[PDB]
């Protein structure tokens, strides 16, 4: 059944961006997937989204740009202790010179550059480039 | 294709939705205020009502329910408008 | 049927189970639905039957048991006859 | 898709935005909880009483014209049944699907319905004993359930 | 005279006196009476908005707001007539718990409901605000800065009331709770 509403709604937001589409609705919405779109909204890798709120759940409604090549999402939370953090950039992103491993730590959600400048470890949450 | 503003979605074709799928989770339901002949007095029945609605009087007998909505029966207004 | 107004007799109202207790309600007058089941011998049946008549009370023969009345007595056991003193919220009486 | 058969249907209710009570309305907090309060005692289950209460009568939602909802109205009062309504159900059919495999001892096709039943039963009752509403103890027997409806 | 429909361990004299004075104003009146004498607020702000007509907002102990609902519609069209050149509209006097931290943890301390949580109470306070309105639907927008703007659906029914307001509450919020809201006035259903 719905286990992780990301992987739910990520895969709809790679799988929209893939047909061009110009916007998107995620369908169960939640507090992580908000936390998690607004870090990809800094990098430009999405537009400005706009969050229904039926009463229940949540809905979300997402201006999509055509910059976002893929976002994804690792199932199950690692716990990344930081001399890790190079071993996953290198093989989960395409380069050293851009891609984005959004993760979860002590001060927020965010990319692993501002958990970098920081210097705290977290769980992997996901990865946009 | 490539440009459906889902947010401000065009009043029709919201009705042609199931009522989950809809922008906003909303009812396709609805009550109405019900007159038949013989009194006076009114009952708020509901549309898709399940059980048989009696008149607050007695004898007459209002709604034989149905799949869907409720067969009114032979001879008596309704008044949906509200809300 | 008469398993589910039965039942909602039982946790409100008041009863007597079985016999000589039903037939002192009867006697007493205070008894106004001897549901008897079938399997009470058929004797039985006659003499509750009428000795109810003449108190002018209403009879069930339940399609039942002995057992078949128990069970549906929310009682773990077998009751042949027995009588309704008064109902709860329950229109078994008519 | 549904507990235990294929079909993976989708009919339910569905509320609105909106919450606050709808102005036909009279009657009160109070005249509703008087209401409830006859219907129990006369003997209805917690989802029969919320039907009657619409169809009829008025409230399209009892839990929003009062505070809280149906079953704790009736049990804050002590009107609530012995057991879950929800579970008796699943239990009263069991004791009906026993009944004619008993008389048709060739019935295959009971012969789940049954299985799942008492499966569905056995599921529920294992919340209601973490949830507590059922003491630590009771059980389904075949033998003693026919008594307990 | 001032003080005797207030209480609450805050006085200061300044409005709060003379709006119980309008209150007080209002009982020597038929029908507009007896009501009025078991209601009671417990303070009251004046605030200045964008446009420049601050408005009046008055606070309510909470239980007795259901029964300020009663009355709201015919109390501030005869005070806002009165204390003139002014919006006036009632809210809630809600407590708002902080959260439960570890590090402000669980010494004792009962509870702390939904109800009187945060995100509950600025939520009421939106249908606090909006009585003749009420609300039908909320969005919410979040501009590319990262600053997240509400949009809140009323109605229609008491759209007129309402409809010249707006604005004022638009700048109640933002100095009750802090955030910044516009209202649109749209479809049926
Ligand atoms: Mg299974």
């Amino acid at each position: 059944v719905r286990m992780n509403v990301l992987a739910d709604a990520l895969k709809s937001i790679n799988n929209a961006e893939k047909r061009g589409k110009r916007q998107v609705l995620i369908r169960p919405c939640s507090k992580v997937i908000v936390r998690f779109l607004t870090v990809m909204m800094k990098h430009g890798y999405i537009g400005e989204f706009e969050i229904i709120d039926d009463h229940r759940a949540g809905k979300i409604v997402v201006n999509l740009t055509g910059r976002l090549n893929k976002c994804g999402v690792i199932s199950p939370r690692f716990d990344v202790q930081l001399k890790d953090l190079e071993k996953w950039q290198n093989n989960l992103l395409p380069s050293r010179q851009f891609g984005f491993i959004v993760l979860t730590t002590s001060a927020g959600i965010m990319d692993h550059e501002e958990a970098r400048r920081k210097h705290t470890g977290g769980k992997i949450l996901g990865f946009f480039f | 294709p490539l440009a459906k503003d889902l947010l401000h979605p065009s009043p029709e074709e919201e009705k042609r939705k199931h009522k989950k799928k809809r922008l906003v989770q909303s009812p396709n339901s609805y009550f109405m205020d019900v007159k038949c002949p013989g009194c006076y007095k009114i009952t708020t029945v509901f549309s898709h009502a399940q059980t048989v609605v009696l008149c607050v009087g007695c004898s007459t007998v209002l709604c034989q329910p149905t799949g869907g909505k409720a067969r009114l029966t032979e001879g008596c207004s309704f008044r949906r408008k509200q809300h | 049927s008469i398993n589910s107004r039965l039942q909602l007799v039982m946790k409100s109202g008041k009863y007597v189970l079985g016999y000589k207790q039903t037939l002192k309600m009867i006697r007493q007058g205070k008894a106004k639905l001897v549901i008897l089941a079938n399997n009470c011998p058929a004797l039985r049946k006659s003499e509750i039957e009428y000795y109810a008549m003449l108190a002018k009370t209403g009879v069930h023969h339940y399609s039942g048991n002995n057992i078949e009345l128990g069970t549906a007595c929310g009682k773990y056991y077998r009751v042949c006859t027995l009588a309704i003193i008064d109902p709860g919220d329950s229109d078994i009486i008519r | 898709g549904r507990m235990h058969a294929p079909g993976k249907g989708l009919s339910q209710s569905a509320l609105p935005y909106r919450r606050s009570v709808p102005t036909w309305l009279k009657l009160t907090s109070d005249d509703v909880k008087e209401q409830i309060y006859k219907l129990a005692k006369k003997g209805l289950t917690p989802s029969q009483i919320g039907v009657i209460l619409r169809d009829s009568h008025g409230v399209a939602q009892v839990r929003f014209v009062t505070g809280n909802k149906i079953l704790r109205i009736l049990k804050s009062k002590g009107l609530a049944p012995d057991l879950p309504e929800d579970l008796y159900h699943l239990i009263k059919k069991a004791v009906a699907v026993r009944k004619h495999l008993e008389r048709n001892r060739k019935d295959k096709d009971a012969k789940f319905r049954l299985i799942l039943i008492e499966s569905r039963i056995h599921r529920l009752a294992r919340y209601y004993k973490t949830k507590r509403v059922l003491p630590p103890n009771w059980k389904y027997e075949s033998s003693t359930a026919s008594a307990l409806v | 005279s001032a003080k005797i429909v207030k209480p609450n361990g805050e006085k200061p004299d300044e409005f709060e006196s003379g709006i119980s004075q309008a209150l007080l104003e209002l009982e020597m009146n038929s029908d507009l009476k007896a009501q009025l004498r078991e209601l009671n607020i417990t303070a009251a702000k004046e605030i200045e908005v964008g446009g420049g007509r601050k408005a009046i907002i008055i606070f309510v102990p909470v239980p007795q707001l259901k029964s300020f609902q009663k009355i709201q519609v015919r109390l501030v069209r005869e005070l806002e007539k009165k204390f003139s050149g002014k919006h006036v509209v009632f809210i809630a006097q809600r407590r708002i718990l902080p959260k439960p931290t570890r590090k402000s943890r669980t010494k004792n301390k009962q509870k702390r409901p939904r109800s009187r949580t945060l995100t509950a109470v600025h939520d009421a306070i939106l249908e606090d605000l909006v009585f003749p309105s009420e609300i039908v639907g909320k969005r919410i927008r979040v501009k590319l800065d990262g600053s997240r703007l509400i949009k809140v659906h009323l109605d229609k029914a008491q759209q007129n009331n309402v409809e010249h307001k707006v604005e004022t509450f638009s700048g109640v919020y933002k100095k009750l709770t802090g955030k910044d809201v516009n209202f649109e006035f749209p479809e049926f259903q």
